[PDB]
């Protein structure tokens, strides 16, 4: 089994020279390989709030993760990460994670008061929005992460049961669980999207939390999965508030194409904001077309 | 002290 | 899959007639073939304190762990076990565990107060130290077992869900879980170093609790994995605090080695207590070398960096990351172990006063370069983390020094938000 | 993995035309094939109380649970379940479950007061003894259900935790959990391959968790048997961290000393019931290990702790035991018994109204036979053990007796520690 | 800063 570097919503590079890092309700960020290096640009939808920009990548970044405040970079096999905020008021700030031989970093992410990255080893570190290192922790091998505010959601892979998912808080005190390595009831990949695979073998799309706080996940069988009342042991479950294969079919009348495909992006209260993709692809492409809103 | 342990039965 | 009798620190034979059976801070115990028989050594450090004895073992014990005031020996396949007082005062016993078909023991353990049998089909067994029966219970199949007075650190196999550990006390009355069969996040095995492994699967070199009560486990990534904050259930985790590897590359010079190992023996506040064992192989030879030191350091370091900056040295600016980082686990797990368990060797309180000093210190260091750098708000993030009052103040006149009026303002609300709340 | 419908201590059909359907100490329930129907007959060992009686069963009923009131029968495919009471006061009545595609009904339980359903989705059903529905509950997928009462003891089985157990009551609203999904210690059937020739082959494709039964004790603790044969009681469940799985009996060993000290492959134990210290069970003699046609009367085993080793019994001779050890297992029984029945009158009082002298026989036992341990402590010069084992005493006339022991065996210093035992809990007795 | 830091040292 291959630990591949994750971001939410990323694209593969396919044929093509660029694709999209990450992606979710505040913007999208891509990479292009140029003649010697790499080029990141960093979009937003909201163009009246936050500066476009775009700067040469030397390193090679293959993770990303975006927030309201900043965007978050890191470097897969080199252990290196950068975190660049938004407003030039900030200053950006670069730091090289610590790698064991064999160790890849599998995923990062971002808040306003915290930064969090996973490695395939299990490695856990944690940081503030200036880097300042706060803990190291060891898990189960980290394959995907996402956070808000203090809260983070990690799924893990173990060799035993396979997928697994914890849910924690980052307070001030000590972070603390409210599930620990739990089942994840998402259903695992089962071609010409044969280069989306290869990029994620997990077929996890995306996943972030929802605007009032509960972690969602979507996989290869485009469901938009809810875990609610996570903060109650005994009545914690998977909601799957969301078949986004019957929506397309509605809004087709009544007739089965294999032309549109969803893209996650957020879960704002009522609706699910995506990227409605038409081709033979199920992956975004160039130019990005306008963020859709489906109804719950 | 098999005769200590018959009294305490008792 | 074949459960193979496990103890802390023990060697396998190789193509030896002898092997250690088991070895930590208190001594080392060895088993030498001796033709249809055993020849069993045991020794110890402090050469003041015991005596070095031997006796011939006519069992073939293939498990031991050994304690400050007796060694416990086992039988894997027979379920004999014999408890030996290192004092003559007291009697030795002898005891034959039942095992059903198939079932063999696979660690056990002892205390001053408490002996502890664990077995393949997930059999507990608890005696005190004179062969008294508690109660037997049945867990998951145990892998492995270590014990501290009154408390058990154990870890448990299945084929569901791997590895897993418990944490219990048993108490005068009835045994209690910290923690029942949480996940245990340490790396299994993935040769020259065959023979340790069809020896020990899981890769255990060893597994003990702290001197100050902190379960440890060390396994085959040569990592030394602390359990912290094991008394609030939603709050314990697994911290690496050693990165075994990068301190030998780190005193070789940053050079790649594949001759220097380490052998855990245990750990003593902030420091491993190991074998260095200079060899093809990874485990322990005859004669066992004098114990070494090693100081327990954040995995924070990267080569490629230490590197450029070149006994490796390292600049004082990375020096006070890790520093503070260490010092910073370390008073957590201090505090909490005398907020609820108190004192055990009686310099506890004054090993976590200076702790809390060295971390004010280290994290000045790092106030210090982030004024250097003009970066007012990260500075100002590492001002809150501060503890003593004398650290804000300090932090206070490196500010004015690197004149930056905005800095001190903002710190000196922080200074009177805390001298108002003590007027609460 | 397939969920096979399960029922305590049910047979499979084999290579016959008939089978048990469930089994315990009321009674048991039998079903026929009669062409293309089934005969069903329910059958009670106090035959002075219950009439047997039978049915032509047009369903296929392969679940069954019996309690004193009533039977409950189910389909696992169709989802039928049918309660009948035993006496004439009340009528049957007949639901049906709803069932998803593949969905399984895998095991159901009744108490006079209570009726459970657990389906292979982890979907948790439960109605008043007139069929009136409660809350349904979803959990893990269901493999087997027993219930006492209000109360409720489930086992659980993923891909993920494995087998785990939920211990829960039925209250008058809502449902409350003493347990929740904690982990199930009970060994796994451990299948060869001389087993595809095997002639017990059918009973783990029938059972493939090989839980031969699982029930309350009469004082109402959970216990479970598995295919290795040991009876498994549950302790301390009401307190989550004090919560211990206990085996309290080896049935093979016990097997082994009634056959005085040999080896046998005829003779297995299909148990039916926990009564204070005695397991209620059928002998099977013959090559299955299941009971068939007709059966046996029932038989009694009286519970061990598992701490006999075969070579030390072989030694010292049906098996005799020497008094020395066997006063460290009465020690060890006498110490767990007595534990379980102090929680049980401490939380839910007398349910029979003998309890407190069966418990003060109880300590009893326990005193005694710790003295025994403590005397042939004291003929081996062994001060320091025999301290240790006066001070797990109970009573204060049991202190005496010590005193008295080691004023024999003149040892003075054991003497005085022992009176310092009986004025430390003097002292804490004044708090 | 050295000086700041010596002095918070003792």
């Amino acid at each position: 089994f291959r630990y591949m570097p994750f971001s939410p919503a990323g694209t593969p590079f396919g044929f093509t020279d660029r694709r999209y890092l990450t992606m979710n309700e505040v913007g999208y960020v891509s990479t292009v390989k140029n003649s010697e290096q790499y080029s990141i640009t960093v979009s937003f939808f909201d163009v009246g709030r936050f500066r476009e920009y775009h700067f040469e990548d030397l390193f090679g970044y293959d993770l990303c993760f975006l927030n309201e405040k900043g965007t978050l970079f890191g470097q897969s096999k080199t252990g290196q990460i950068q975190y660049r905020p938004h407003d030039s008021i900030h200053s950006n700030w670069t730091k090289i994670i610590p790698l064991q031989a064999g160790e890849r970093i599998t995923s990062v992410a971002a808040t306003p008061v915290r930064v969090i990255v996973g490695t395939s080893l299990g490695y856990f570190r944690s940081f503030n929005q200036f880097g300042v290192p706060f803990a190291v922790e060891k898990t189960s091998p980290i394959v995907a992460l996402t956070a808000q505010n203090y809260r983070v959601f990690s799924v893990h892979y173990s060799q035993f049961h396979g997928l697994s998912y914890s849910l924690s808080e980052l307070g001030t005190s000590s972070k603390r669980y409210y599930k620990r390595e739990c089942p994840l009831p998402m259903s695992l990949p089962n071609d010409a999207n044969l280069d989306y695979y290869n990029f994620n073998p997990m077929g996890i799309k995306s996943l972030f939390f929802s605007s009032y706080g509960d972690p969602c996940i979507f996989g290869s069988d485009n469901t938009l999965l809810l875990l609610s009342k996570w903060r109650s042991p005994e009545e914690s479950k998977w909601l799957p508030i969301l078949d986004s294969n019957m929506e397309i079919w509605k809004m087709s009348g009544g007739k089965e194409t294999t032309d549109i495909h969803v893209w996650p992006l957020a879960l704002a209260y009522d609706t699910l904001n995506c990227i409605l993709v038409k081709g033979k692809h199920i992956w975004p492409e160039f130019p990005l077309p306008l963020p859709s809103e489906m109804e719950i | 002290f098999d005769d200590i342990l018959g009294e305490f039965e008792s």
